[PDB]
């Protein structure tokens, strides 16, 4: 998909950034961040929020000790919302990149392929219908079933 | 094997040898080998 | 000119030329290579009782000439002394290619439904059930499950899950790892249904196997049966894996089917 | 020792990483010539 | 004396949406219409036209409907937008003809020096040409009968006039200008070899069916006359073009000498700087 | 480790077969 | 190698392939071959790497052109001659001197004089066909010269003393295919021809298929040469 970053067009620059997102979500990849950093360095605004939203999808589930670019982007997205004269198609999903950045407050995560061995298909439904929410605003609202707790519960008796 | 003082250092061939075999010879010499006939 | 010393049509002078063959064949690899048709005459003649040796030095000079399918054909004609050797250059390579032909044969016939196969010729299977015994008696059944991978056939596979002493857990990660290299649904469900039963054939009942075949073989009737075991054996504390992986990782349609079949 | 042979012999065939390295380089080249 | 016209597919797209009219107004299958245009020369251009509400009885096929509410006042509109773009002829679909067509031509030959009938194509799958012209002809016979008027095959084409590709070549969205020598030649090989020799199979339909069931135009006046042109070179075993083989030495002379010397120059082209930039890229990498 | 030692390099063989096929197509577009 | 011809690597060492093709050049040379032998003498000769090892090309090239000594069409290697090789090519300079001279007492006099160095050569297939090479050089030269010579002209000039063995020379020259020389058959006395107005136009561009198909071979050697970095 790094070779797919060579695309001439903003739908495959942008959708390639989406491929970084939904492909490498819970991974601890720094090279994906290394790809997205020129993807927010691009005169197309919504591929810059391709880097905002997709980098929010790499910054799920993980902390600063996982990769040092977490807090860089935590302050950097508010930093680019400080620039008033950006596109609000660029900072369209910036607050959304904060919400994906703190989905749970890193308490929950994605389940595209559960630890059980089998996938978790309504999460897959949420992420795949989630995509083109310009075309339909409730596609943004559909990311309900895509989150599982990263917690520990010692149940012997149910109360 | 170049281990010595040295690392500072048929067309017309077989015919350059026969042509260097008759070096002062009479290969042609017309007015000589041709008109020794009627001189006597 | 060691083959022109064979105008006598009795095999007893071919024995003395063969006598020369076990000595100076490497110096005569030129010389033997024109003899090939007469070696063919040695293989076509059934009265030539050393035709096993004709296929031996046939596959030696074809091994040198780089014929390997014909080194396979006369590797088969070589007889029984073929497989028993432990040579590190010739015989382990031509049984590597012979058993390469066996495993591509078992892939080809594994793709060939209801027989009509190329038969096991009469000199196969020797180092299969010999070096396989070296690997059984190595007590490292990763090779022994290796052949079972290589055949796509649940005959040596069933014997290597009814196999001898080792952890049953060898199969267990392989439960995932056969899922790793799985190509078809054709024997995915077969291995997937026979390992959960070889664990039932094993004395200790496994719980991760039905945790896996509920989400890969999705049988709502076997989990009704071992759910009647969970009513029977009564321990809900060991029952967490199938009950709440059943709630966790099963499909909603399969949740409807499994609540249909499970209340019975 | 049986199939301990062919996988390093497939690592021989990782010249496609090198020939397709030149092709990937070339993709970047003419792709950014286009850009 | 008409070789070709210039065809704007604009009002052909009006034949497309009138082809959308006839699929939803009812029984009228064929799209028939009236062709506007201006005679400038043997070459002509068609810039506009109009498609007629027309009906045609299958019994007594010569029943026309060219309404003059639909003709005259619409010619006042079409005259009112432009004095230039007046009538030139008319059109209908189907490949062959219509028992009424000739009469439909003569309704508007009072309007034009040469009202042309250009039989059009709504569903192109053809082996030959697109829409093609038919001029006013009086060829009759060597007989001395009353004058024949059926309008004969007078060649035309689809000409392209002016810029107009701000729409069109933006709407290509697929096609490439091939630098010929890049398979376009074998496309022409399939179309002239295949699409020429199945027309040859139409010519064995001619010269077999006319032998079979063909009456008076079996050998009217052009069959033997163009069996001459067939007798350019039809000969038996191998046709023995003995002049053409050392004449072909004079031919392949040129192509192999140019390919020989010139492709050795191409050997300099590829080979030399291929090596230079090659080993610069190779050992200058270290 | 001959269980999956044999298999896994083929998974990383198919894909570069596909782009090995495909770079000619993209260069063919860059001619256009 | 006549049955197990699998002698073709990538030829990486680029001297191994050179002297190797020289060695099988000596092989096909000593079997029986002129043309293929001398052209891999030529190909291995032009693949001789440098002058960075003295003598190892010099003695091996003393052995290289021996089949060309057996052609009859050979020039004398004095620019190849190292002066350190000169004292060792003292038979050999004089050997090719005996080649181009048509003398017979010289032909057996050089062999007589340096049969020991010819044992150091150890390739006495030279002498079994070298007298044959004398008569083929004479018939090649004179048959190349004159259209209708008589066999008595060439014969009792080259000391043949009879017409019928000259007819055998013409017979085996036709059999070896040098000239289309017939005989005005009464008692000998060749009637014959040269061969010009033979052809010159299509026949070269027939060869240009191999020139330039050979060129496109080298073209794709440059494309695969471009595959390296």
């Amino acid at each position: 998909v790094s070779l797919l970053s060579e695309s001439y067009n903003p739908h495959v620059r942008y959708g390639a950034a989406m491929a970084l997102g939904i492909c490498c979500a819970g991974t601890g990849n720094k090279e994906a961040i290394n790809l997205l950093e020129p993807m927010t360095n691009d005169p197309v605004n919504y591929v810059r929020q391709g880097a905002l939203i997709a980098s929010a999808l790499i910054m799920i589930q993980q902390t600063e000790i996982t990769c040092p670019k977490v807090n860089q982007f935590r302050q950097l997205y508010s930093k680019v919302i400080n620039d008033k004269h950006d596109d609000v198609m660029a900072k369209f999903g910036a607050i959304l990149a904060q919400g994906i950045l703190d989905a749970g407050g890193h308490n929950v995560t994605i389940s595209l392929q559960s630890r059980t061995g089998h996938t978790h298909m309504p999460s897959v439904v949420g992420v795949l219908v989630f995509t083109q929410f310009w075309f339909w605003f409730p596609l943004s609202h559909f990311l309900s079933l895509a989150y599982t707790p990263t917690c520990v519960i010692g149940l012997n008796k149910d109360l | 094997m170049s281990e010595k003082k040295q690392p500072v250092d048929e067309d017309n061939w077989d015919d350059d040898n026969v042509e260097d075999d008759f070096s002062n010879q009479l290969r042609a010499e017309l007015e000589k080998h041709g008109y020794k006939m009627e001189t006597s | 000119g060691i083959i022109s010393l064979l105008d006598e049509d009795e095999p007893q002078l071919k024995e003395f030329a063969l006598h020369k063959l076990n000595a100076v064949v490497n110096d005569f690899w030129a010389e033997i290579s024109e003899s090939v048709d007469k070696i063919e005459v040695l293989y076509e003649d059934e009265g030539f009782r050393s035709r096993q040796f004709a296929a031996l030095v046939a596959s030696k000079v074809f091994y040198h000439l780089g014929a390997f399918e014909e080194s396979l054909n006369y590797a088969l004609g070589a007889g029984d002394l073929f497989n028993v050797n432990d040579n590190s250059e010739y015989v382990e390579t031509i049984i590597a290619k012979c058993i390469d032909h066996y495993t591509k044969q078992c892939v080809e016939n594994a793709d060939l439904p209801e027989g009509e196969k190329k038969p096991i010729d009469q000199r196969l299977e020797g180092i299969v059930n010999k070096m396989f015994q070296r690997c059984l008696d190595d007590h490292k059944y990763k090779q022994a499950i290796g052949i079972a991978l290589e055949t796509r056939r649940l005959d040596v596979f069933e014997k290597t899950i009814l196999e001898s002493n080792d952890v049953p857990g060898m199969l267990a990660y392989s439960l995932k790892l056969c899922m790793s290299l799985m190509q078809n649904k054709q024997f995915r469900n077969k291995v997937l249904r026979v390992l959960v039963k070889i664990y039932m054939n094993l004395e200790k009942p496994d719980f991760i196997n039905v945790c896996q075949c509920l989400i890969f073989l999705d049988d709502p009737q076997a989990v009704s049966d071992i759910l009647e075991k969970l009513v029977k054996e009564d321990n809900l504390l060991m029952a967490y894996q199938i009950c709440f992986d059943l709630y966790e990782s099963a499909s909603q349609q399969f949740l409807s089917s499994v609540i249909q079949n499970l209340r019975t | 020792y049986l199939s301990k042979i062919e996988e390093l012999q497939l690592i021989v065939n990782d010249k496609s990483q090198n020939l397709r390295r030149l092709q990937a380089q070339r993709n970047e080249l003419n792709a950014k010539v286009r850009l | 004396a008409v070789q070709k016209v210039v065809v704007h597919p604009l009002v052909l797209l009006s034949v497309v949406d009138h082809f959308n009219r006839i699929g939803k107004v009812g029984n009228q299958k064929r799209v028939v219409g009236v062709l506007l245009g201006s005679w400038q020369k043997k070459v002509l251009d068609v810039s506009n036209s109009f498609a007629v509400p027309f009906d045609e009885d299958d019994k007594d096929d010569s029943v026309w409907f060219l309404d003059h509410d639909y003709l005259e006042n619409m010619y006042g509109m079409f005259k009112k937008v432009n004095a230039r773009e007046r009538i030139v002829g008319w059109y209908h679909t189907g490949p062959k003809l219509h028992k009424n067509d000739i009469a439909i031509n003569e309704l508007m030959k009072r309007y034009c020096p040469n009202s042309v009938l250009v039989i059009i194509d709504v569903k192109p799958k053809d082996l030959g040409l697109p829409t093609e012209a038919y001029i006013s002809v009086e060829e009759v016979h060597d007989d001395g009968t009353p004058t024949s008027k059926t309008f004969e095959h007078v060649t035309s084409e689809i000409g392209a006039e002016e810029a107009e590709e701000v729409g069109v070549e933006h709407l290509l969205r697929d096609i490439k200008d091939t630098t010929v020598g890049t398979l376009s030649q074998r496309i022409t090989n399939q179309v002239h070899g295949l699409k020429g020799l199945n027309s040859k199979l139409l010519d064995i339909r001619s010269y077999l069916e006319k032998v079979a069931t063909g009456k008076l135009p079996i050998n009217h006046q052009i069959i033997y006359q163009l069996q001459d042109v067939f007798n350019l070179l039809p000969d038996v075993s191998l046709q023995e073009f003995v002049k053409a083989f050392y004449l072909k030495t004079n031919d392949q002379m040129v192509v192999v000498y140019l390919a020989s010397l010139i492709r050795s120059v191409v050997a300099l082209h590829n080979l030399i700087n291929n090596k230079i930039a090659n080993r610069d890229a190779e050992k200058k990498e270290g | 480790d001959l269980y999956s030692r044999y298999k896994k390099l083929q998974q990383e063989l198919e894909f570069l077969e596909v782009q090995e096929e495909y770079i000619k197509d993209e260069q063919k577009n860059l001619k256009k | 190698k006549l049955v197990s011809k699998s002698v073709f690597p990538e030829q990486a060492n680029n001297n191994e392939w050179a002297r190797y093709l020289y060695y099988t050049g000596r092989i096909k040379a000593i079997q029986l071959e002129y043309s293929e032998a001398r052209r891999t003498m030529t190909n291995a000769l032009r693949k001789a790497p440098q002058h960075t090892a003295v003598g190892f090309k010099q003695t091996v090239h003393k052995l290289l052109i021996v089949v060309e000594l057996l052609l009859g069409e050979i020039p004398d290697r004095l620019q190849f001659r190292q002066p350190s090789l000169k004292r060792s090519l003292m038979p050999y300079f004089l050997l090719t001197q005996a080649v181009r001279t048509g003398n017979l007492a010289k032909f057996n006099q050089v062999l007589d004089q340096f049969g020991e160095k010819f044992q150091a050569d150890g390739t006495y297939t030279l002498i079994i066909r070298l007298r044959h090479n004398v008569i083929k050089t004479g018939v090649r030269m004179i048959s190349l010269s004159y259209s209708r010579i008589s066999l008595a002209d060439i014969a009792q000039k080259l000391q043949l003393d009879s017409p019928e063995d000259a007819e055998f020379i013409v017979a085996k020259a036709i059999r070896d295919g040098v000239i289309e020389a017939s005989i005005n058959h009464e008692k000998g006395y060749v009637q014959s021809k040269e061969m010009i107005d033979i052809y010159s136009t299509r026949e070269p561009q027939l060869a240009f298929h191999q020139r330039i198909s050979f060129c496109l071979d080298i073209h794709n050697m440059s494309v695969k040469a471009m595959r390296f970095p």
